RNA sequence: GGUUCGUUCCAUGGAAUUAACGUAAACCCUUGCUUUAUUUGUAAAUAUUAUAAAGCAGUUCACCUUUAUAUAGGAAAUGAU
């Protein structure tokens, strides 16, 4: 909740979990270098054992929003998390409806 | 080593460069002194600069060795100089000044003064004619922008009778009903 | 005040009704490879003819348009948002592209050609150019001596930029460009 | 000498020579290639697709701005109109209707096309035009007359300053206040309707849309003479009519179809096929050897050397007074135009241009209304009405057998489909509309 | 706050409630209610001047403003919508109500939206034809001939451009030498 | 639309928010027939 | 009886002139200056390619919009005044006419003629001269700090601020794991 | 009543004449051929793989059979293609 901006800054389809996933994307952007440093000290077997253990503990205390594995694309029109296409940021269905109306540039019904 | 073939040049009897020069000077001769003056008298200065640079760039030998007629689907279906911008077949021109950011719609005071100013312009240029009143309703600006004529983004209208659309309709509504 | 009977029309106007002329390359060393792409074929073929006519006036021997392989993406999606799965349909996005390669082109002249195409670019077409150029050893010193040359050319161009005295919103100059460039490109 | 790195790119010359082959086969006329902007709403290509994934969403936001932009109206206090307050929300049909926007993208700017049916101008122009000429004729006298008595002695001068003009003007306003505020009303409402299409008010909308594409947007607003020539504007109008509870659904559809005028046709000739025969008038078949070294070399005509003489025989030339005559020029601030631009007659060019355009005439019309449209406030069942006039066929291919170019792989190039969703006080309904062209 | 209430305070007062002729108008302002004294001499000089004018002219002025009211009469006349109307069936702005006759007749002076796409395409072809006939030839005045590299120019660099786009791959430089 | 209204509001132009004006119309209808929302509770239940 | 007279022929001729348009003038104009700003920003030996890479840098400072000197001179004066005064960031104008229009729109708003001397040097320092920070060669694998700076210097993914966050945390970890 | 892959076509009916959708046509891939283009693909090349824009092509011609004389059909590695 501390990562949710007090003023909404989303122009797409807003949802309880779209705000949740948008907050994780902003938190990871702010703490990716700090996180890469810890992940480097841990995997660096040339450092002292204590140094690697300190970084290994600090990486466990970082908030969950800072983990990139918790970022899952969503549909900017419907807000689902299943069936999303990276090239369009939409579900397979909203891609079909917009593709047939001509709202996705370059896409056309395939036949060969 | 050349970029094209000679099969199409030898057939016409242009195997030697001496004969190619005769064909060029005979078919693609350059403008004479008389035609340059006449051509320069009708077009303005800037246009003549493009014509002079064109005949200096495009050499007649290329037209004789590789000059081919255009049969693409994108070629222009008619001949025209394209020197000026035409009413219907060209994009509307944008020659006006930019709008004023501080301009506002006239109030009763400002509106009356302008209406008085318009009466003086048409009078200093019987009473106002139908053409003047028609211009006041459609051209006279009602904003405090010194009677500006901004650029219209409205696409050019079509002819009063579009070829291919005229003569095919008949209004069903009869004013007698 | 007499009437003159023009024997013909200006060559600039006649050349518009002939196929685009082409200069001949004496050596054939590629100086630029312009690749044009679009999702339609009609605007791609039109602008490729326009690009060849510009290369002729500049004295650049152009070659092409070479039809490069089509880039075809494919997606199969269910026709129904809910359960129905035995009914799907295929979609695609075919990218049509052409290649115009210039040979024996002067480096500066090739940049006027590219500058001209960008100013008069046709909508719906994406373009990418690879420029080649020969240079001598000692690039470090060459780029330091040309400083005074570029400064003179920019004397009249500095007017485009303007900022308050000691611009503070920028902060670290280099970090500003690196981060402002990402914001312009949308992430990368 | 030269460099070795340079020589390593000269030897790589295994090019194929341009043969200039002579065609020996007959060529047909190419298909009608419909415009590119009519296949996808956004005509764009970019190498970085980050500028390509948000377009579907922006189209919704942009269309909302444009819809609300064209609905701007003065405040009742500006025009001094007495607002008639009421709880009910009035539906306004006499405004500017707009269709979905089509955007042509470059790396430098974006051209936003939108078809509009200006219904407010039809009313304002006729209403203000009722003010007879005597108004402006008499108003001029008051100006001159007033200057003879107020700004002059009893029966431009250096003894008339603005301080006196102010008082001289207020006297006119005090006597014609009820008349000036009237003319000012229609004058401002008409000018507002006019500036919506000019840069006076569009430069502000540009600042609002420019924030979505990060490029200056140029507007190309096309004024439609009839609201039936665009499906988007049609389903919008029909939807506003049906939103009222007391709206007669079937009756409204019949009035719209009655307004649709279809051209006269011969059913037997339209549905008649075409026999494929070589067209020797096509420039491809007339000259099977396109090289000028062969055409201009005294092939058929006697001394047609000049390339222009050849072109004048093929194309229509405007520079000539006689179509197959000669180009005779005249030999011995103002606008910079040729001395013959005024004599040019674009009478047959309009025929060439507009005859090369397909799908101009309205061919067919189809309307569908589906949803909760009953008049009573209860849980009745959904309705579904369908009306049509003409046909949505692609005559060029279904009957003549010519080859067409389908849009997006499956769609006919001559039909426009648009859907508009609304809601009554009892539920939601939709209005679908098809419009075909001949 | 709370349940919103209608903003009933919305109106604009008219500067004049009834037409004041030059005589009455100047009299009201000269009553010294709210006005600068150095300006009253102007109004006072105007009032006395108006009074000095003949009587018939004053009468002519009255008739000169009555006809204007007669000329503006058809503009403020409220028009009744047609019995079977389509556009003004629910329009409550009486200013826009018109006779509605012939407002939907097709005069064969417009094509479908699909045609405008092909017409606008022609306006674009004329734009490029205009450039290729008048602006392209000027490119030849600034063109430079190609000179082959000398024995010292041994490096061959490559630079990438995306023609107005920002792409992460336009920063790479490739060099090749023998 | 709010930034559209604030942009042209300086010129004296107005435009209704059909989306928001409809939302408010719906809420007013609920309160009319006694279906609106209860009073927000600001304290724990006790 | 109230009837609207048909549009007079004079009226039609007047309306067609406004709707269809009029025969206006077109003056060709093309020079290397009218093309400057649209050219390819390549670090070639030709000064034209270097001037374009400098113009590109000024557009990134001024907001990042493309160089468009053919779509008008208007802009958003309020947004420019905010960026120029409150945010204190540069502003790029595609033409002097665009700069004068902003002065007229705003009341009592001044803009500098050009960038300061320092800003001119920073633009040429990297985008034209191409001065970099050569990543040194680290021999020992135990030089954690030196080796991190090496990789950071050889990749544009790590902005100067990103390397700061990385180095701040790294130095903290190396310090805590010592006696 | 015939005929057709087919409400296809023909003939016919003391009742029919037409419209829309589906159908059909057209479209996409594929096959042969023509023209265009030649790099980042092609051994060479006097241009033939590949690449991809447009155009043409079939049940077309020949043979055989053929109702009510109106609309047709068959033969299939040993006619052409
Ligand atoms: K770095
Ligand atoms: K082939
Ligand atoms: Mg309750
Ligand atoms: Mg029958
Ligand atoms: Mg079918
Ligand atoms: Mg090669």
């Amino acid at each position: 909740s501390m990562f949710r901006a007090k003023k909404l800054d989303l122009g797409c389809f807003t949802n309880v979990r779209v705000l949740r996933d948008h907050s994780k994307r902003k938190a990871f952007l702010e703490a990716e270098p700090e996180r890469q440093a810890l992940r480097y000290v841990i995997r660096n077997t040339t450092l002292p054992a204590r140094t690697r253990a300190v970084a290994q503990l600090q990486l466990t205390q970082m908030h969950a929003y800072t983990r990139p594995t918790q970022i899952r694309n969503r549909c900017i029109l419907g807000g689902k998390s299943r069936g999303i296409l990276r090239d369009f940021k939409m579900t397979r269905y909203n891609f079909r409806m917009n593709a047939l109306m001509g709202n996705i540039p370059g896409v056309k019904k395939a036949s060969w | 080593r050349s970029r094209f073939k000679n099969v199409r040049a030898v057939e016409m009897g242009l195997t030697s460069d001496a004969k190619i020069e005769s064909f060029t000077k005979k078919k693609f001769a350059e403008y004479t002194e008389d035609e340059k003056a006449a051509l320069a008298h009708n077009y303005p200065a800037e246009h003549m600069e493009a014509i002079e640079a064109a005949e200096a760039a495009i050499d007649p030998k290329d037209l004789t060795i590789q000059g081919r007629l255009r049969v693409d689907p994108y070629r222009m279906p008619y001949i025209d100089d394209f020197s000026e911008i035409q009413p219907i077949i060209d994009k509307r021109a944008r020659r006006s000044a930019p709008p004023s950011h501080k301009a506002r719609f006239m109030d009763v005071d400002e509106f009356t003064q302008d209406l008085i100013n318009w009466a003086d312009e048409i009078r200093r240029g019987t009473g106002p004619t139908d053409g003047d009143i028609l211009s006041y309703i459609l051209e006279r600006s009602s904003m405090t922008d010194n009677n500006l004529q901004a650029n219209s983004s409205l696409a050019p209208a079509l002819p009063d009778k579009v070829p291919g659309v005229e003569g095919k309709y008949r209004n069903a509504i009869d004013p007698a009903d | 005040e007499q009437e003159v009977i023009m024997s013909r029309m200006p060559r600039s106007l006649e050349a518009l009704y002939l196929q685009p002329l082409r200069r001949e390359a004496e050596y054939g060393v590629p100086s630029c490879d312009l690749q044009l792409r679009s999702y339609s074929i009609r605007n791609l073929e039109f602008f490729c003819d326009f690009a060849l006519r510009a290369a002729y006036y500049l004295g650049l021997p152009a070659f092409g348009p070479v039809p490069l392989p089509r880039m075809i993406e494919r997606w199969t999606v269910p026709k129904s948002h809910f359960i129905f799965k035995k009914s799907q349909e295929n979609f695609e996005r075919v990218t049509l592209r052409r290649l115009i390669q210039i040979k024996d082109g002067h480096p500066e002249t090739v940049q006027l050609w590219l500058a001209f195409l960008q100013k008069h670019a046709y909508y719906g077409i994406g373009m990418k150019a690879n420029v080649w150029e020969f240079s001598k050893l000692g690039v470090s010193k060459a780029m330091d001596e040309s400083k005074s040359e570029v400064e003179k050319l920019l004397e009249t161009r500095w007017e485009h930029l303007s900022h308050v005295s000691d611009m503070k919103g920028v902060g670290n100059f280099e970090d500003f460009l690196a981060k402002e460039r990402l914001r312009i490109s949308g992430g990368r | 000498s030269a460099s070795v790195i340079f020589s390593k790119y000269i030897n790589n010359n295994n090019n194929k020579l341009i043969p200039f082959k002579i065609k020996n086969s007959d060529l047909g006329r190419t298909r009608y290639f419909p415009p590119i902007s009519k296949e996808w709403k956004n005509s764009i290509y970019v190498f970085n697709h980050n500028n390509l994934k948000n377009l579907p969403l922006f189209d919704i936001n942009i269309n909302s701005l444009i819809k609300d932009y064209f609905n701007l109206q003065f405040k009742d206090k500006i025009l001094f109109k007495k607002k008639r307050l009421s709880k009910v929300k009035v539906v306004s049909l006499n405004k500017i209707y707009a269709s979905k926007a089509e955007i042509k993208h470059t790396n430098t700017k974006a051209i936003l096309t939108v078809y509009t049916f200006n219904r407010e101008k039809i009313s304002l122009y006729k209403k203000i035009k009722k003010l007879k000429k005597s108004f402006y004729f008499v108003f001029d006298k008051i100006i001159s007359f007033s200057e003879r008595v107020i700004l002059s002695g009893v029966p431009v001068l250096p003894w008339i300053t603005e301080s006196h003009v102010n008082i001289w003007r207020k006297i006119i306003i005090a006597s014609l206040y009820k008349e000036l505020i009237l003319l000012r009303k229609y004058k401002l409402r008409l000018d507002l309707n006019k500036y919506k299409f000019e840069e006076k008010l569009l430069y502000r909308l540009n600042n609002l849309i420019m924030k979505y594409y990060n490029k200056k947007v140029e507007f190309n607003i096309v004024n439609m003479r009839s609201f039936l020539l665009n499906s988007d504007i049609l389903t919008k109008i029909l939807a506003l009519k049906l939103k009222n509870r007391n709206a007669r659904v079937i009756k409204i559809m019949d009035v719209i179809l009655n307004k649709a005028n279809l051209p006269k046709i011969n059913r037997v000739q339209e549905k008649a096929s075409l026999i494929k025969s070589v067209d020797w008038n096509l420039l491809e078949n007339k000259f099977k050897n396109l090289n000028l070294s062969f055409i201009l070399n005294d092939a058929s005509y006697a001394e047609r050397n000049n390339l222009s003489e050849l072109l004048n025989k093929l194309y229509y030339n405007v520079l000539l007074v006689s179509q197959k005559g000669v180009w005779a020029l005249r030999s011995p601030a103002q606008p910079k135009v040729s001395s013959f631009a005024k004599a040019k007659k674009y009478a047959k060019i309009y025929q060439i241009i507009f005859n090369s355009i397909n799908y101009k005439n309205m061919g067919g019309l189809r309307l569908e209304i589906k949803g909760r449209l009953t008049k009573r406030y209860r849980a009745d069942r959904s309705l579904f009405k369908v009306k049509w006039k003409g046909g949505l066929k692609n005559l060029d291919s279904s009957y003549k057998g010519l080859s067409s170019v389908n849009m997006r792989g499956y769609a006919k190039p001559n039909v426009e489909y648009s859907i508009f969703t609304s809601k009554r006080r009892i539920g939601a309904f939709a209005v679908k509309g098809w419009v075909s062209g001949k | 706050e709370g349940v919103p209430v209608p903003k009933r305070e919305d109106d604009a007062k008219l500067e004049f409630t009834r037409p004041y002729n030059p005589g009455e108008f100047l009299s009201e302002k000269l009553r010294s209610d709210d006005l600068q004294d150095w300006e009253r001499e102007r109004y006072e000089r105007a009032l006395t001047s108006w009074e000095q004018t003949p009587d018939d002219l004053k009468r002519g002025w009255s008739t000169m403003i009555r006809d204007i009211e007669q000329a503006a009469a058809p503009l403020r006349r409220v028009v009744m919508p047609r019995r079977s109307t389509f556009w003004y069936e629910e329009e409550k702005d009486t200013d826009l109500i018109t006779n509605e006759d012939g407002e939907d007749d097709f005069h064969e002076n417009d094509i479908m939206s699909l045609g405008h796409g092909k017409l606008e395409e022609h306006r674009e072809f004329r734009e490029y034809a205009r450039i290729a006939v008048w602006e392209m030839p000027l490119l030849s005045k600034y063109a430079k001939p190609f000179v082959p590299p000398t024995s010292e120019e041994v490096l061959r660099f490559r630079y990438t451009t995306y023609m107005g786009e920002f792409h992460p791959a336009d920063r790479k430089v490739v060099v090749e030498f023998c | 639309i709010r930034e559209l209204q604030k942009e042209f509001g300086t010129l004296g132009l107005e435009v209704d928010d059909e989306v928001d004006d409809d939302r408010l119309e719906h809420l007013a209808a609920l309160r009319a027939r006694d279906k609106g929302a209860p009073k927000k509770k600001r304290t724990a239940p006790s | 009886d109230d009837y609207d007279a048909p549009p007079t022929e004079e009226e039609k001729a007047f309306l067609r002139g406004l709707e269809q348009g009029k025969v206006t003038e077109y003056v060709p104009k093309l020079t290397p200056d009218t093309l400057l700003g649209y050219g390819p920003p390549v670090a070639t030996d030709a000064a034209l390619g270097k001037v374009e890479s400098a113009m590109r840098t000024m557009r990134i400072l001024g907001g990042g919009l493309p160089f468009n000197d053919q779509s008008g001179v208007t802009s958003d004066p309020t947004a420019i005044k905010h960026r120029y005064v409150h945010e204190k960031k540069p502003v790029f104008f595609s033409s002097v006419e665009e700069k004068e229009w902003v002065r007229e729109s705003l009341d009592k708003f001044a803009v500098s003629e050009g960038p300061e001397k320092k800003t001119k040097q920073k633009i040429l320092e990297t985008s034209v001269l191409g001065k970099y920070e050569e990543p040194k060669y680290v021999e020992s694998l135990t030089e954690t700090v030196k080796m991190v700076e090496k990789y950071q210097g050889g990749t544009f993914s790590y902005a100067p601020s990103d390397a700061d966050k990385f180095n701040k945390k790294l130095n903290q970890l190396l310090a805590a794991g010592l006696p």
